[PDB]
């Protein structure tokens, strides 16, 4: 597995990169090897960028990465939701896994809800491992999409998971003991962190229009980082206009990586650069596609 | 160690936001006030938009851009005429705006960006169409250059900012976006898109 190689058949399309089966089986064995060697609860601290859902955007992924800094230049952690929707998830999540195992302490890939074989089954994943591969295949990712860790904390103030707060996380110990390989259950803190979304007109914990988890207030927001003693909650999982966007009076931060995602919104993406310091800022993905005095008559 | 956002964006959102208390304090942290974002909105456009009027005193008497145009050219003049918000439009216009200022993709001005459909709309286009009207006839001709100039034309007077002319002949001489003025002892055309009724308030 020369990963130098692989990283530069999927660079060159700055289209399809045509990687082997074996190598794509690879990238999944060595990546989920690293994952499990590391706490589901990651721990990490600033300076890195932080970025939302993907959904198979290649091309974006690269426009990420030049606004950025290719890895190693800058360290980042992914929110999840790599794969589905999008044309090209197989370069995206073959990119990332290749990232992950050149700079398994600079580069982190969370657990989204689109990490899961009941979700990638129907909404696009699947069917691109069929229909360019096998089935063979997208079972290896799942195994490792069962591995991938599910939050961090970064610098002990913004807590990080791709969707959200839960009614059954009552202390980060009860994250770092769910125990890995496992499926996200239908209901539950791994189900909640992965699917749960804020709401301004929620007092306490709402219903969820997706069928699953929860949505959470303000004041749940407010509690939680009170008791944790964090600054912020940094999340994804929803398409947000400007890229970024703030709740519980920038207690919380929505983060989403695509541009005009599905091609049917026109949403920017965005990322959130942290400092040293934990000053943070947020680099646009614009949707890729004196004033003038008059004439004299 | 806590976290903090980017002063600049902590401005753009406080004013879109209506958190007045933290734009007093925040905008003495920001380099320069009328920066715009990856779109060319700028804190005034966002508290323009929203409505959030002592914002919008309190940026413009800090002496932020009050003719700061976006991507598509959209200035806080703009703004507040598509909400139909003729006070603030007014506010606008007596503190520097660009009345002529038109938009890019469509040449419009800022009242023409009144919306024929919602509340308002007759007060606040009558005002808008009203000053494009009157103006340099209104208040003795009395008119203020918003921007400097230097003359493309031997006939064309030079501006600095802030100049105060005189409107001697708008309009009726084979000119219909050029204003025949007098700056101080001499005359000359000036254009009426870089021209206000009244001058900015300078930062
Ligand atoms: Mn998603
Ligand atoms: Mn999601």
């Amino acid at each position: 597995l020369n990963l130098d190689s692989i990283i530069g058949r999927l660079l060159e399309v700055q289209k399809n990169v045509q990687l082997t089966e074996n190598e794509i089986r690879g990238l999944c064995l060595k990546s989920r090897e690293i994952f499990l060697s590391q706490p589901i609860l990651l721990e990490l601290e600033a300076p890195l960028k932080i970025c939302g859902d993907i959904h198979g955007q290649y091309y974006d992924l690269l426009r990420l990465f030049e606004y950025g800094g290719f890895p190693p230049e800058s360290n980042y952690l992914f929110l999840g939701d790599y794969v589905d929707r999008g044309k090209q998830s197989l370069e995206t999540i073959c990119l990332l896994l290749a990232y992950k195992i050149k700079y398994p302490e600079n580069f982190f890939l969370l657990r989204g809800n689109h990490e899961c074989a009941s979700i990638n089954r129907i909404y696009g994943f699947y069917d691109e491992c069929k229909r360019r591969y096998n089935i063979k295949l997208w079972k290896t990712f799942t195994d490792c999409f069962n591995c991938l860790p599910i939050a961090a904390i970064v610098d002990e103030k913004i807590f990080c998971c791709h969707g959200g707060l839960s009614p059954d996380l009552q202390s980060m110990e009860q994250i770092r003991r769910i125990m890995r390989p496992t499926d996200v259950p239908d209901q539950g803190l791994l189900c909640d962190l992965l699917w749960s979304d804020p709401d301004k007109d929620v007092q306490g914990w709402g219903e969820n229009d997706r069928g699953v988890s929860f949505t959470f207030g303000a004041e749940v927001v407010a509690k939680f980082l009170h008791k944790h003693d964090l600054d912020l909650i940094c999340r994804a999982h929803q398409v947000v206009e400007d890229g970024y966007e703030f709740f519980a009076k920038r207690q919380l931060v929505t983060l989403f990586s695509a541009p005009n995602y599905c091609g049917e919104f026109d949403n920017a993406g965005a990322m959130m650069s942290v400092d040293e310091t934990l000053m943070c800022s947020f680099q646009i993905l614009k949707p890729a596609d004196r004033p003038i005095t008059p004439p004299r008559n | 160690m806590r976290v903090k956002f980017n002063p600049l964006a902590l401005l753009l959102d406080s004013s879109l936001e209506g958190e007045f208390d933290l734009v007093q304090r925040i905008i003495y942290e920001v380099d320069d006030p009328s920066l715009p974002n990856d779109e060319g909105i700028t804190a005034l456009h966002n508290a323009v938009c929203a409505g959030h009027t002592e914002i919008v005193k309190f940026l413009v008497q800090f002496g932020v851009n009050v003719n700061a145009a976006d991507s598509d050219g959209w200035t806080p003049l703009h703004c507040a005429a598509s909400c139909n918000n003729v006070q603030v439009c007014k506010f606008l216009v007596e503190s520097g705006a660009a009345v002529f200022a038109m938009t890019y993709s469509d040449m419009q001005t800022a009242a023409d960006k009144c919306e024929e459909m919602e509340e308002g709309y007759t007060q606040c286009s009558q005002f808008l169409y009203g000053v494009q009207e009157k103006m340099g006839i209104m208040n003795k001709g009395v008119i203020y250059a918003l921007w400097d100039y230097e003359p493309q034309n031997d006939d064309e007077l030079p501006m600095k900012e802030g100049d105060c002319m005189t409107i001697i002949h708008r309009e009726d001489e084979d000119e219909i976006e050029w204003w025949w003025a007098r700056l101080n002892d001499k005359e000359g055309y000036v254009p009426r898109n870089l021209l206000g009724l009244y001058p900015r308030i300078k930062p």
